[PDB]
């Protein structure tokens, strides 16, 4: 069943068909199984030689796009001091959630860009420090803690000058496959977080400006993007129609009127014999 | 016609599907129109926190 | 040919004459750990015919307004038989599942109902920022019913739910729907009583109708766990 | 994946998702059309193909339709759905529907 | 070239054309022949 | 297996699960005019898939006291699609016919159809020397109605008419009839205006009946050209 | 031996004895659409000879003070015979065409016609920003005149217009000019009701003149598609 | 007919030439056909090789060159609001415009350079973001939309210090080369758009600064350039001689005095037997 | 050398000598011999 697909399948040339005990149009869908009827069985075709391409939708592909996943701007001066902490997680921002939800399980080691823009409340060229704190692990309590020393947490010092700072982050669960839904407790009793499974635990990403406060003021804003690739994935599932309410649930409410409203996901059209946008000629 | 009998209930129900056939193909890649955001979502900024 | 059908697991048979062929989850059957697929380094028990044998729950009654309903695994059998006292005793399990739904009617009746075996399925709360508890996700034996099924209670949409493993019982077609799950997990082993690897949705599209005499129409749910392994021997946790 | 085509207003949920027929009492009766709308908002957005398709910009191949009849055994009945290659206005009676 | 000691370091491996539809378009245990009546 | 069937024919197809096999009139399939038995010098157009294909016509009802319907042939698709515009376009024409009768019920209606396709049917008028009128031939895509079955509306019979390439369709037995038509002339083309080889016709030799709902119970013709040529073009005769 | 051609397609012919060649636009000759380029799957019709003739268009009469005609292909043929049937019933076509303009006087007569096949020649509408409307450019039969011969009413220049495939008419050597136009287009087939392959333009850059019995001079066009296919039947948009 | 051409033609010498029934001289401009004399045939010549070079005028030469594009100023400050939105198209430029319209189709990959310049109204090295937005796409309708996390679409983020940004943009029409003109209308009604092929639709460039507003503001331009290479092109064409008016049509009207002018493109001169630049000596 | 995965990226192509003006030319059906009387 299994093999290497690399261009559409191409059409051959049908004949006009009078067969007993053939029918090739009439399907049973309570299989479970989709509909096997071929163009050539359904109408007379012609011979074509499909040469289209299907390697944009290669899963790696799909999904190896660098997307914003952490956004956070904060005051830089002399006092979030100068300084902050964030819980890691893929799902504050829908348009990357909405790709990842359309597996269940997920494989793949992580590319992270960061992105750094400063506005006066000239502009100065700092050096910021992100450090990866894994769980457990103690996280920085001032802009100055002894915790930046970061002598076997991972460590990456960039200008604001410089381009945005990348590395990769190893697929790092300790299962073989990241669980995108989780239809289980975090914990051993019963008041445990639903939906979030232990496992797909990274840890803090913590950043820090490391020049000492200046005379004025500044807004410094750090963007984090991510871009999954040596991907495998596993178990298609229906997207997401309702609007996102949490980053921890799947809660969902609808948008008040139509399209994507619990009461109907697809905008109303006068009756089922009305046709929307009707050539007139 | 739909031609039942006396205690077949007169109005029946279809239900359509949709599929490609395996001489599809899509390309160019965008950001699905589907899904938005106008604001954190709730415990988004607690991440933080 | 293809609408008659035997299984046989253990002490339990069930035949059916009206299927529609039979789903294998992925095209996949169950099957023992492998040792290079192991982690836990106990000797396991593999108890065979006194857990791999069909259990039926409670039916339930399908009504002209009915939503839907759903059993969580292994959760709707941790507490039936061997199967559940072997969960009870270990801290690890691993199983496949055979899944054979069961209603009938009269050819008089139409209705059509979707059974799909949906893995990691997480629900979500309605119109709320607070995550289901404990009591809305472990119902057990009895197992729960859809508020909106349109949706899935998940916020996606039940029109794309064929994209899972799944068969349909339309009631002038046939009347029973069978579906092998094979271990769906990314680890080898999984403690039972805090995660739900399948749960089974048994949702009708099409309302149940006729204009016949009325009769209460029930839906019976039989499951086989496959291939049962436990690890992590202790005390019950009753 | 199953389409919506009831989408319209009094339909609510599940309902969109079956298209209802009757007993007719006049002949060669229009059911339902469907938009082949994937762009645009209608019965094919929210399916498989749909949802996908729309995370890209240029798609080429053929398409199926599966209905399922969900009646009772005793009911029977013949119909016949046509697709139009476009240029004009869609068909509104069978004469023309079925060329 | 990947000139990082790590391999998880590497760029994207997009070169994986396999496929098998059936699991997800056929998952039924008998064959369904071509025009074969389904049941 | 031969109560399933599947004609498909152009961009058409059709499908039956309850047929009685199907009708070749007199044992022959349709064929392209041959070189030796040509007589028109100038090259035929072959149009194919535009005229090869499946023309659906307005149905009828069948009522408890109905008498029979017709169609004859070209006449009734010399105005319909690309075979109607190429019979307009060319002095001649020349083609074989699939015809598929269709017509269902419930397992409580009763009634018999015969399906005959007659060649060279020539109208005789009842109570009268004066010769049948062209209006009273030509119907076009309506067809007509029988006004003495019993006789064929030639004098002679319906008892003796199962001489000619037919089928029935009894209600409790089968719910379509096909027939495939050669070309039946004595001349390679004819002009298709004025003249028609074959006459479909449709009549209820065993009433209508039951004692269930009553429905409207529908009949309805479906009819491919087969292997259509044509020669000498000019205007059309629109 | 250059100077005498006759040109035969389907039932029609044409000859001429005065001809200056004739030209095959870019050195092509046109061809059916080849499976390896093809894209519309379902079986095209080739009518052959009911399309694939010459067609001839009503004159138009060359003036002291004309300014040049042209004609835009397929929509001048779009509703001429069972070239313009298969257009009208069709999503699709696909065709090449062989065009001959016709033009005779006296040995005393002057006048130079420029006889050139513009590919895609997308017409500007003078003094304005507003673009051309659906009746400016879609003439039909009629065809078209032109309002600044100069810059072909594009902008452009007329002087550089023998860029593209033409022949001349100069009456003093030939009184006809012949160009075989292959399929050009960026796609295999297109819908023939909203794009014109082809522009046919003849003006006249030298004058007609004489000092002799002054006659009504007029200047024809015959057309011929070639190698016609068409996909996508349905009903016409007639 | 069809052969390799690397360097200008050779000539051959000639001799004195008398013989009847052959004049290469004579021809006949109505057969379409360019006069086939060559000059060995009209005078006497000596043998010359030519070791002339064609290759500067090779298509992907003659193509292949950046050229303005797009051009957009707008002010950055507190509040086009620090942003904006470019509808694709290849005709506000006259000198790329003129070259593309020589050609009837074309079919190329285009390389695209992006340079920004800023003014006061020092210079902040600001943070841009340009995302290309294909047709069906949502547009940003505010500097900070979540449209800017571009989860699918592509976007480069570049500073107003580094080089300018570049990539290729592959041919992406959906078929197999663009219409540089198109004798059509674009939708099935009549009141659709002439001369503007659907198929030749690329999409939205939006680019905003990334960078929060400063206490003053600013004026930034944003320059697109863009060089088409791996050309093909068939059928050329006239040039342009009037001066463009509409990005939208070929509509014409002239300059007011020659030349370029309606009635007249060349400039007159007093004669046809008046030699406007005679030398005097 | 292109080090980019998708060869559109590569850089020009300015290879490609080859020619025929003969189909702007002498597009004409029948060849027209040098010196002979076109027609
Ligand atoms: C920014 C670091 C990302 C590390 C990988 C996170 C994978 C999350 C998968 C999921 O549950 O959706
Ligand atoms: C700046 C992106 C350019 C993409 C390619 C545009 C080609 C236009 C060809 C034309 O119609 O003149």
């Amino acid at each position: 069943v299994e093999s290497i697909i690399k261009t559409a399948t191409d059409t051959v040339k049908s004949e006009i068909n009078a067969e007993l005990g053939v029918v090739p149009s009439l399907n049973a869908v309570e299989t479970g199984a989709t509909s096997n009827t071929e163009p050539e069985e359904a109408i007379q075709t012609r011979t074509v030689i499909n040469q289209h391409g299907v390697s944009e939708t290669l899963v790696e592909n799909f999904l190896g796009r660098a997307a914003l996943v952490s956004k956070k701007s904060f005051e830089y001066k002399n006092h979030h001091k100068n300084f902050f902490k964030w819980t890691i997680n893929t799902k504050s921002f829908v348009q990357l959630r909405r790709k990842l939800e359309l597996f269940t399980y997920l494989r793949f080691d992580a590319e992270i860009t960061i992105l750094t823009t400063v506005a006066v409340n000239g502009l100065p060229d700092l050096t910021l420090q992100a450090m990866f704190v894994p769980t457990g692990a103690l996280t920085p309590k001032e802009q100055d803690s002894f915790h930046w020393q970061s002598g076997s947490n991972a460590s990456v010092f960039f200008k604001i000058s410089d381009p945005p700072a990348r590395m990769t982050i190893p697929f790092m669960c300790i299962n073989s496959a990241y669980s995108v839904f989780y239809d289980g407790f975090a914990g051993f009793e019963k008041n445990g977080l639903y939906g979030i499974n232990p496992a797909d635990t990274i840890g803090n990403l913590c950043v820090r400006i490391v020049n000492e406060h200046q005379p004025v003021g500044f807004t410094v804003t750090v963007r984090v993007y991510m871009k999954p690739k040596h991907i495998k994935a596993w178990a298609p599932r229906p997207p997401r129609t309702m609007p996102y309410m949490s980053i921890a649930n799947a809660n969902y409410k609808g948008r008040d009127t139509a399209p994507n409203t619990l009461n109907a996901i697809i905008g109303n059209r006068a009756s089922v014999t009305t046709m929307p946008h009707n050539i007139v000629t | 016609n739909l031609i039942v009998p006396s205690e077949s209930s007169d109005t029946c129900s279809l239900i359509g599907f949709i599929a490609a056939k395996d001489d599809f193909s899509l390309r160019l890649m965008r950001d699905s129109p589907d899904i938005g955001q106008s604001n954190h979502l709730h415990g988004a900024e607690a991440a933080y926190q | 040919s293809d609408r008659v059908l035997q299984l046989k697991l253990g002490n339990s048979a069930i035949v059916t004459q009206e299927a529609a062929n039979y789903c294998c989850a992925y095209g996949e059957w169950p099957n023992y750990l492998p040792d290079h697929e192991a982690v836990a380094i106990d000797k396991p028990t593999q108890p065979e015919t006194s857990t791999d044998r069909f259990y039926t729950l409670r039916s339930v009654k399908w009504e002209s307004n009915s939503t839907g309903w759903w059993w969580k695994l292994p959760d709707a059998l941790n507490n039936i038989g061997m199967f559940g006292q072997n969960v009870q005793y270990h801290y690890l399990y691993r199983s496949g599942f055979l899944i054979h739904v069961q209603c009938n009617a009269t050819k008089f009746h139409q209705g059509a109902l979707l059974v799909v075996a949906i893995p990691e399925h997480q629900r979500g709360a309605h119109d709320t920022t607070t995550s289901p508890g404990f009591n809305d996700i472990m119902k057990g034996e009895r197992g729960g019913t859809f508020n909106h099924p349109y949706v899935l209670d998940d916020g996606t949409s039940i029109a794309c739910a064929t994209i899972f493993p799944h068969q349909w019982i339309n009631l002038r077609t046939n009347n029973s729907a069978t579906i092998v799950l094979p271990w769906m997990n990314v680890a080898p082993m999984d403690f039972p009583l805090r995660h739900n690897q399948w749960t089974l949705a048994v949702i009708p599209v099409v309302p149940l109708g006729t204009r016949t005499m009325s009769s209460v129409v029930p839906i019976t749910v039989s499951i086989a766990p496959m291939c049962c392994e436990f690890n992590g021997l202790r005390h019950a946790i009753t | 994946s199953m389409m919506e085509i009831n989408n319209t207003d009094g339909a609510n949920g599940m309902e969109r998702l079956r298209v209802d027929i009757s007993v007719q009492a006049d002949l060669d009766q229009l059911l339902f059309n469907i938009p082949l709308d994937i762009q645009l908002d209608g019965p094919l957005r929210n399916t498989l193909v749909g949802n996908i398709s729309r995370y890209y910009t240029h798609w080429s191949g053929s398409l199926e339709m599966t209905f399922m009849f969900c009646g009772s055994f005793m009911a029977t009945g013949k119909l016949i759905l046509c697709y139009t290659p476009p240029g004009g206005s869609c068909p509104t009676t069978r004469e023309t529907a079925m060329l | 070239i990947n000139f990082y000691k790590d391999s998880y370091a590497a760029s994207a491996s997009k070169q994986d054309f396999s496929q098998d539809p059936s699991k997800f378009t056929e998952p039924v245990v008998e064959g369904l022949k071509a025009g074969a009546p389904v049941l």
